[PDB]
RNA sequence: AAUUAUUAAUCUUGAACGAGGAAUGCCUAGUAAGCAUGAUUCAUCAGAUUGUGCUGACUACGUCCCUGCCCUUUGUACACA
């Protein structure tokens, strides 16, 4: 219901087994490594649903 | 044509061998020629290590590890993916 | 002094949203009289994203093949549903749609990911851009699939989605769509 | 030379079809799709090829999951493989 904005500070890499999968590196001031869908770049501004979590290593 | 010196194992100067059997798939196997795995694990992920450090007394928690020790044979192992096929040179490379 | 169809400023409109004052462009370069500029916007991976909102709208209102390359009446279609947008409900409509294009897609969805040789359908997250891609496409597809054997004209049927998708009522395609999409995200993980 | 009706013109007649099951094809920019046209055949006949222009999108800027092709190590009792 309530988003939570953090900023994209450097893409990581891409995962899937068709690469369709984005890493990214996030911070609010606490940083997050977190999964996206859809181009991105740094500088981009994402909206999280949920705050504790992360992404396995790629 | 021999393609191995040791024949598969290491023995030497004596007849034999008791067996013991595979973690995985049950099967009879020398104690020899068995390849072995120590293992030491932690309970949970990281995250779960952390949420028990607070929902925890005593303010100095450590979580205990688990100690194994299984033992695999060559088909059941090489397709886990312990061991793998290797060329006619580095098949001679111990360690 | 430039206004969109001569009628209406978009001088005082805002987005007031944060994540998306990148990706919508009603600015400097895009403040024009009428949405047909023929520019070359996909020569480029995020040009897309400087070319006019309502010029996206109507490139994505002209489609399912009987109505290929047919721009003229999809910039008539959307003209006279602006017209009918600001007689009822009396605001200027270009910030009508704006509120609506930023409504209409959702935040979060579901993919498989191949963690380590067992998969799950995991939840991700998407981009603004993604967001305002789906939220045009989810919006043309509920106006055209109303007006088909239908009584309602186009226009009509495109004022009412874009009415009802700015104020989050659940009788518009887009805003329906898009909470099954999250619903089944917060459902996979 | 027109019957098994060459093609064209006028009035009349007015069928199935309401978006297509399991499957499967082509395609990344003036491109897909939509729209018509010149030539080839040609006494007469294009719902076909081969060119030309007109109106003009959406989606990616990747990957090795399916299919195909290639290279390295490995096994072979195959060599018409
Ligand atoms: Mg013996
Ligand atoms: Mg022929
Ligand atoms: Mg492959």
């Amino acid at each position: 219901e309530k988003s939570k904005l953090a900023k994209v500070e450097k893409v990581l890499g891409r995962t899937g087994s068709r690469g369709g999968v984005i890493q990214v590196r996030a911070q609010f001031g606490r940083f997050l490594i977190r999964n996206v869908k859809g181009p991105v770049r740094e500088g981009d501004i994402l909206a999280l649903l949920e705050t504790e979590r992360e992404a396995r290593r790629l | 044509p021999k393609k191995r010196r040791n024949g598969g194992r290491s023995k030497h100067n004596r007849g034999h061998v008791n067996p013991l059997r595979c973690s995985n798939c049950g099967r009879c196997v020398p104690k020899d020629k068995a390849i072995k795995r120590f293992n030491i694990r932690n309970i949970v992920d990281t995250s779960a290590q952390r949420d028990i450090k607070e929902a925890s007394v005593y303010s100095t928690f450590q979580l205990p590890k688990l100690y194994i020790k299984q033992c695999y044979c060559v088909s059941c192992a090489i397709h886990s993916r312990f061991v793998r096929v290797r060329s006619r040179e580095q098949r001679r490379v111990r360690k | 002094d430039i206004k969109l169809f001569k009628k209406w400023s978009y001088e005082e409109i805002n987005i007031a949203d944060l994540s998306l004052v990148d990706c919508i462009a009603v600015s400097q370069k895009a403040c024009v009289y009428t949405p047909h500029t023929a520019g070359r916007y996909q020569k480029k991976r995020f040009r897309k994203a400087l070319c006019p909102i309502v010029e996206r709208l109507v490139n994505s209102m002209m489609m399912h093949g009987r109505n290929n390359g047919k721009k003229l009446k999809a910039i008539r279609i959307v003209a006279y549903a602006f017209e009918i947008i600001h007689l009822m409900t009396g605001e200027n409509p270009l910030q009508v749609f704006v509120n609506a294009v930023q409504k209409g897609g959702p935040r979060e969805d579901s993919t498989r990911i191949g963690s380590a040789g067992v998969v799950r359908r995991q939840a991700v997250d998407v981009s603004p851009l993604r967001r305002v891609n789906q939220a045009i496409y989810l919006i043309c597809t509920g106006a055209r699939n109303a007006a088909f054997r239908n009584i309602k004209s186009i226009s009509e049927c495109l004022a009412e989605e874009i009415i009802n998708c700015a104020n989050e009522s659940s009788s518009s395609y887009a805003i329906k769509k898009k909470d099954e999409i999250e619903r089944v995200a917060k459902a996979n993980r």
